[PDB]
RNA sequence: GAAAUUGUUGAAAGGGAAGGGCAUUUGAUCAGACA
RNA sequence: CGUGGAGGUCAGUGACGAAGCCUAGACCGUAAGGUCGGGUCGAACGGCCUCUAGUGCAGAUCUUGGUGGUAGUAGCAAAUAUUCAAAUGAGAACUUUGAAGACUGAAGUGGGGAAAGGUUCCACGUCAACAGCAGUUGGACGUGGGUUAGUCGAUCCUAAGA
RNA sequence: GUGAACAGCCUCUAGUUGAUAGAAUAAUGUAGAUAAGGGAAGUCGGCAAAAUAGAUCCGUAACUUCGGGAUAAGGAUUGGC
């Protein structure tokens, strides 16, 4: 008749169905607008998700009330040991969309890559792409062609690469391969950086730069099937009500005379595919560098790994990318990052932090300390100890 | 005697029976229905396992709002399940045919169960007293069962009719020129 | 094998509650065949039914 | 083949228990256990002493002390023939503390 | 020892009911007339 | 057109198979229906002219009986709680015994009675039904045994009342 | 035993351990609890819920049929040795 007060909807209906998804890797759906006048690069990364730590800066932003004054800001880590370029692919265009052409393989391939082609990995006789193999030894004949028609046709070109997934405290030793698109000047110039980087491997400086701003693709964390009041933020029904209350009242008007799309129902939550943007990269990490943790300002020698080490994690001994504040997915889950689809001016972006100080302390409680070192310091002798 | 249709050859054959057994006439359908056509020895292992809930039982017409189970997909089903009582019914019968198969001097290894057929009982009526003073039936419904196996025969040979093949007399000038033109 | 019987009549020969008849379970097939009081009785003057001891409730704390 | 074996474990029984209601911890331990047995000493049968079971019991169902010093021996089956020739023991060993100690062979003779 | 209703076996059809009317293809099945 | 029963008749059919029942086999009729074959069955039954009626069903929230879909579904969630091992038995989550853990907490889940029941008591045997899982157990089933009074009640007395 | 107590809570004697069971711990429930800052803004309505509570001492208004109102209200205090 006609709702009698007036509310917004509740809940974004541009984020149907909310179904779980596809896979744990969210895909990425867009790459950048390619520029070919620049050399060629990647134009996202793999890594992993583990976890949040707290920052000290100072902030540049000439208007406000904290201009040249600290602030502290939330971060979170992912593990990013290089990944490993193993295969080109060439895409074409046609009346019916883009359409893969071939793809060429590399040489050898890591036992990590191999058995991500399997289930059934221990029991199996692991013969994958040992026929492939072999083209490479007469001469290298039909490998060429490939590589070759690929050059001939194809408007764009994308890398085949996948993670080091043992050089990462996590169980599983089944590698995440994906395609990278490439970004770097022209067809053919792409495909032989392609041929060049089979079996070769590609670092994260080669892909970020500090300050930049990326966004975040992967799967949300996963919380089952959910009542109607938390998954869409309906109201909760009065005390009084019968037969249950975190529900809807009125599921709808008597016509149509159907239950309609856009009203809140119980369902599945999370492990749904987001594509975060605009994510300001504060670290460029090292993995062979100690003092990660350190600053210019803070300089005791620590690395990121806060005490005890990262919790449901383990110790990021690789190189990380560090991003103001947080991300989609949760923590072990892969993640793709990706270069940003527009070149921003904001001011936020393009204002070039320095960190001043990277907590360190431990997260499995009320941590108290940055090192052993410190806690040795503030405590004194104990009835262990020397 | 007198059992369901069979067309099997009763002198390489032997059979049970169960008449009102109180098994569910429906659980026990669907384990019969699984074990049909097997070979008898592949079909008691496999009741076996049932037993063991290492695999189940495909439930196919009696099965609305049944549970699902990865161990349906054997057998291309998501409802499956594991009916104790039935399948001890069931094997028990099969138990008896092994028997009778020896007696008659059959060769075992070639023993395939040809026949099983379950259908109903009479009920057994019990009841339950419902709210507001009102009664209702509370029903047992049982079960027959019957099986026959059978010595697995290879082959078939051959032979059958010759259809007299008849055609005009413009049919076979055709054929009579056919060979006197070319071969 | 079914010894209720020996044992109730067990607590009522002895006189005392069936919580505290003790029926040895090694002598379970000699404590059968007692289907009288009389057998009872030489069963339980030879330790094959005994008596069982009260639970202590204390009055240490309170005193 | 077989082996025939006796060695003392300890059970972590606190991670085991961590959540379970109340009522059920002392009856979860028993199974708990009973599938610790199978875990180490292969074997789908496990038979656990009268006095394992007091020492389970020992403080009540929701009581249950956080680890157990067992002893599990690996026997042969014997009469009517059950499906495997294998079974478990299970005993609690007189120990003045369970918490400490690593997993040993007992030498058998 | 009918029917409702059921099991098995054989045959057939089935993109949000099924069943029906005129007509013919196809498959199965069968009467008659011929001499 | 069809059904129960009656008079007449065809010296009608039939244990060498009446009647009934089954059959996407045949044939006659526009139709109500009629005829045959084959299977099943077992003792009676039909055509024709007439006579006679408790004479033809899809419904009546029709009567009685039987049967479904629903559905292996709702469910079997109040009364804090169970556990180890032996014994027995085809069979043991549930019986027996031992051990342990608890409960009722003397305003009792203790020890007796009145009304009412009527053998439920007790023993031996024992599981087809019953005890909304089970069963070797039972207030179940089978076969037996058992209730002792000068003093305990009745019986006597009177009450409202009859 | 505690305590004013035949209350509640724990115990001895006696008696039970009966009441389908297993595995998990989604939604929504039923029953039991908690919640920052605000404090009835919720709602027909404080419905529900929360707050209060024993005892000892101190203190106690209008009004009144002088019997009350009254544990009015408002306060302090309480273990062990
Ligand atoms: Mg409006
Ligand atoms: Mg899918
Ligand atoms: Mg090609
Ligand atoms: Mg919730
Ligand atoms: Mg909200
Ligand atoms: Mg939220
Ligand atoms: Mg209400
Ligand atoms: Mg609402
Ligand atoms: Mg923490
Ligand atoms: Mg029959
Ligand atoms: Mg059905
Ligand atoms: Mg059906
Ligand atoms: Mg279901
Ligand atoms: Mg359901
Ligand atoms: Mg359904
Ligand atoms: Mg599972
Ligand atoms: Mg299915
Ligand atoms: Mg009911
Ligand atoms: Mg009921
Ligand atoms: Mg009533
Ligand atoms: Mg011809
Ligand atoms: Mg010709
Ligand atoms: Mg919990
Ligand atoms: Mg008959
Ligand atoms: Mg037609
Ligand atoms: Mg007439
Ligand atoms: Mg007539
Ligand atoms: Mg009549
Ligand atoms: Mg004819
Ligand atoms: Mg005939
Ligand atoms: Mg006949
Ligand atoms: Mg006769
Ligand atoms: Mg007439
Ligand atoms: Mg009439
Ligand atoms: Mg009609
Ligand atoms: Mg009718
Ligand atoms: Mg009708
Ligand atoms: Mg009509
Ligand atoms: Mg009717
Ligand atoms: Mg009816
Ligand atoms: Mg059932
Ligand atoms: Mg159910
Ligand atoms: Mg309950
Ligand atoms: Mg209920
Ligand atoms: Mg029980
Ligand atoms: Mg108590
Ligand atoms: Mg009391
Ligand atoms: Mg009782
Ligand atoms: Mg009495
Ligand atoms: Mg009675
Ligand atoms: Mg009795
Ligand atoms: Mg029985
Ligand atoms: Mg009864
Ligand atoms: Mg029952
Ligand atoms: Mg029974
Ligand atoms: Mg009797
Ligand atoms: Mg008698
Ligand atoms: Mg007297
Ligand atoms: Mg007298
Ligand atoms: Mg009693
Ligand atoms: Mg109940
Ligand atoms: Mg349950
Ligand atoms: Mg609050
Ligand atoms: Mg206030
Ligand atoms: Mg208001
Ligand atoms: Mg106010
Ligand atoms: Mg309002
Ligand atoms: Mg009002
Ligand atoms: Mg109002
Ligand atoms: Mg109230
Ligand atoms: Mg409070
Ligand atoms: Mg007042
Ligand atoms: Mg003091």
């Amino acid at each position: 008749s006609h709702r009698k007060y007036e509310a917004p909807r509740h809940g974004h209906l541009g984020f149907l169905p909310r179904k779980r998804a596809a896979s744990i890797r969210a895909r990425v759906k867009a790459f950048p607008k390619d520029d070919r006048s620049k050399p060629v690069a990647l134009t996202s990364f793999l890594g992993y998700k583990a976890g949040m730590t707290t920052i000290v800066r100072d902030l540049d932003r000439p208007g406000s009330k904290f201009h040249k004054r600290e602030v502290v800001e939330a971060v979170t880590v992912v593990d990013t040991p290089p990944v490993v370029v193993v295969g080109v692919v060439g895409y074409v265009e046609t009346p019916r969309g883009l359409r893969s052409l071939t793809t060429v393989w590399a040489e050898h391939l890591s036992d990590e890559v191999k058995r991500r082609f399997y289930k059934n990995w221990y029991k199996s006789k692991k013969k994958a792409f040992t026929k492939y193999s072999a083209k490479y030894a007469q001469d290298g004949a039909g490998i060429e062609r490939e590589l070759a028609r690929i050059k001939k046709y194809a408007s764009v070109v994308r890398v085949l690469v996948h993670t080091q997934i043992r050089k990462t405290p996590l169980a599983q030793k089944k590698a995440h391969l994906a395609e990278i698109q490439l970004n770097g000047g022209s067809i053919s110039e792409k495909v032989d950086w392609a041929r060049e980087h089979f079996e070769k491997t590609v670092a994260v400086d080669s892909v970020f730069e500090q300050n930049e701003m990326i966004d975040a693709i992967a799967v949300t964390k996963g919380h089952g099937f959910e009542g109607v009041t938390h998954r869409w933020g309906t109201k909760k029904l009065p005390r009084k009500t019968h037969r249950g209350l975190r529900k809807v009242a009125c599921i709808g008007a008597w016509h149509p005379a159907h239950v309609m799309w856009s009203v809140a129902r119980a369902g599945q939550r999370g492990y749904h595919s987001r594509t975060s943007i605009n994510h300001k990269i504060y670290r460029v990490g090292k993995g062979d560098d100690e003092a990660n943790g350190a600053t210019s300002f803070d300089r005791t020698k620590k690395t990121i790994t806060p005490m005890g080490g990262f919790v449901h994690y383990g110790e990021i001994k690789n190189d990380f990318i560090m991003v103001k504040g947080c991300i989609p997915g949760n923590r072990k889950r892969i993640v793709t990052l990706r270069k940003s689809l527009y070149t921003n001016t904001s001011r936020k972006a393009l204002e070039e932090v320095s960190l001043k100080w990277i907590d360190t302390a431990s997260k499995f409680g009320k941590g108290r300390f940055q090192t052993p070192a410190e806690k040795h310091a503030f405590m004194g002798t104990l009835k262990k100890d020397l | 005697a007198r059992y369901g249709a069979t067309s099997t050859n009763p002198a390489k054959s032997a059979s049970a029976r169960g008449s009102y057994l109180r098994v569910s006439f429906k659980n026990t359908r669907e384990t019969a229905q699984a074990i049909n056509g097997w070979e008898l020895t592949k079909a008691q292992k496999y009741l076996e396992q049932v037993l063991d809930h290492q695999r189940a039982i495909p439930f196919r017409r009696f099965n609305s709002s049944i549970g699902r189970t990865a161990q349906g997909k054997e057998f291309g089903v998501t409802k499956a399940r594991w009916p104790a009582k039935s399948v001890k019914f069931v094997q028990g019968l099969l138990q008896n045919a092994a028997a009778n198969a020896e007696a008659k001097g059959l060769d075992a290894t070639k023993l395939y169960v040809s026949h099983i057929q379950v259908n109903q009982a009479p009920k057994q009526r019990r009841r339950t007293y419902r709210a507001h003073g009102r009664i209702n039936k509370y029903e047992s419904s049982p079960s027959h069962i019957e099986l026959v196996v059978t010595e697995k025969e290879e082959a078939v040979a051959k032979a059958a009719e010759k259809k007299v093949v008849r055609l005009t007399s413009r049919q076979r000038g055709r054929i009579a020129a056919q060979k006197r033109i070319a071969a | 094998a079914n010894l209720r019987t020996q044992k109730r009549l067990a607590a009522s020969v002895v006189g005392v509650g069936k919580r505290k008849v003790w029926l040895d379970p090694n002598e379970t097939s000699e404590i059968a065949q007692a289907n009288s009081r009389n057998a009872i009785r030489k069963l339980v003057k030879n330790g094959t039914i005994v008596k069982k001891a009260v639970t202590v409730h204390s009055k240490s704390r309170t005193r | 083949l077989k082996d025939v074996v006796t060695r003392e474990y300890t059970i972590n029984l606190h991670k085991r228990l961590h959540g379970v209601s109340f009522k059920k911890r002392a009856p979860r331990a028993v199974k708990e256990i009973k599938k610790f047995a199978k875990l180490h000493m292969g074997t789908d049968d496990v038979r656990l002493a009268p006095e394992l079971n007091q020492a389970i019991w020992k403080r009540g169902v929701k009581g249950v002390e956080y680890r157990l010093r067992l002893r599990i021996s690996r026997k042969r089956n014997e009469e009517e023939d059950a499906k495997n020739p294998l079974f478990s023991y299970v005993e609690p060993v007189l120990v003045a503390s369970a918490k400490g100690l690593q997993t040993v062979v007992v030498e058998e003779d």
